[PDB]
């Protein structure tokens, strides 16, 4: 996250933290005891399934204080529609082992109905993107959890307000742009498959997905998340089916 | 109904047939008397952070 602010301990309790071989992979967002959504392509690179685990009630990776819970990754949901090296369709969605307990640092993120997020949560202006991704475009990544507050805008104004640069993925209707133009706050390496969480009438609901950008703060360029709305009902279907071995799953999209 | 203000409903709404609406609630939560406003039933539900909570 650049141009965040430390997001104090147990006000993220949905943040995951995915870990590969012990190694800092990318974020997640949990939005039930078993459930974790992250960013599809978190998993291009993976050899052994095996080594992936899921942490939930971290906030300091310099330390343990007890609130830790730790899980293997029983399943990777990834849509039919998602390119390994590509942008769109960027979305999994994780099946921990064994299930996380509630608690105080624990608590999921909502996964809203699709109507809901459509016709009121894509209007709410600001939203929270979460990480302990880069601090800076080419810098060490946060010890802490780290959260910013940005604005979403519509595709047609992003295009519009955004540099040309070539060679450019397009902005499809399974994305959006939020953040800054001028250089100073986004999302940036690391906090890929993190939540971009929108508050509505006192709850948090999950609407986005850490998944691109041209660097990290760039001036020109807003940060690109994943359209959660466009997966609910496949996310739906999906928490309701029976695991199958063999760690990734491609499941049809629609 | 459900496309203005989302239908006075706190969470979820759902249009009906003529001027009929219904707001629901997402699971962990109810629907209160009002028919709009969703309370919390258990102790960790979605989307609500315990220690802000807690105050
Ligand atoms: C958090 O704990 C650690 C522990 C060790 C490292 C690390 C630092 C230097 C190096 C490294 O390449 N060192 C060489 C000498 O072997 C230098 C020439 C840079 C000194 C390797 C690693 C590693 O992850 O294996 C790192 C660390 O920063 N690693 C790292 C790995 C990959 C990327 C990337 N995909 N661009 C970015 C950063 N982090
Ligand atoms: C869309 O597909 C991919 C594929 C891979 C990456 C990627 C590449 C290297 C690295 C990287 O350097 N990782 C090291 C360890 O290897 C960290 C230490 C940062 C975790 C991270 C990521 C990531 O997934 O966030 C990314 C990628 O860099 N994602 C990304 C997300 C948000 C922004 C923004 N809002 N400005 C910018 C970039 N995207
Ligand atoms: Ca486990």
């Amino acid at each position: 996250i650049v141009g965040g602010k430390v997001c104090p301990k147990g006000e993220c309790p949905w943040q995951v933290l995915l870990l590969v071989n012990g190694a800092q992979l990318c974020g997640g967002t949990l939005i039930n005891t078993i459930w974790v959504v992250s960013a599809a392509h978190c998993f291009d690179k993976i050899k052994n399934w095996r080594n992936l685990i899921a942490v939930l009630g971290e906030h300091d990776l310099s330390e343990h204080d007890g609130d830790e819970q730790s899980r293997r990754v029983a399943q990777v949901i990834i849509p039919s529609t998602y390119v390994p090296g590509t942008t769109n369709h960027d979305i999994a969605l994780l099946r921990l082992h064994q299930p996380v307990v509630l608690t105080d640092h624990v608590v999921p993120l909502c996964l809203p109905e699709r109507t809901f997020s459509e016709r009121t949560l894509a209007f709410v202006r600001f939203s929270l993107v979460s990480g302990w991704g880069q601090l800076l475009d080419r810098g060490a990544t946060a010890l802490e959890l780290m959260v910013l507050n940005v604005p979403r805008l519509m595709t047609q104004d992003c295009l519009q307000q955004s540099r040309k640069v070539g060679d450019s993925p397009n902005i499809t209707e399974y994305m959006f742009c939020a953040g800054y133009s001028d250089g100073s706050k986004d999302s940036c390496k690391g906090d890929s498959g993190g939540p971009h969480a929108t508050h509505y009438r006192g709850t948090w609901y999950l609407t986005g997905i850490v998944s691109w950008g041209q660097g990290c703060a760039t001036v020109g360029h807003f940060g690109v998340y994943t359209r959660v709305s466009q997966y609910i009902e496949w996310l739906q279907k999906l928490m309701r089916s029976e695991p199958r071995p063999g760690v990734l799953l491609r499941a049809p999209f629609p | 109904i459900c496309v203005n203000e989302n239908g006075g409903c706190e969470q979820y709404c759902s249009d009906h047939t003529g001027t009929k609406r219904s707001c629901r609630c997402h699971e962990g939560y109810s629907l209160l008397a009002d028919g709009v406003s969703c309370t919390p039933t258990v102790e960790y539900p979605c989307g609500k952070i315990p220690i802000l909570e807690k105050r």
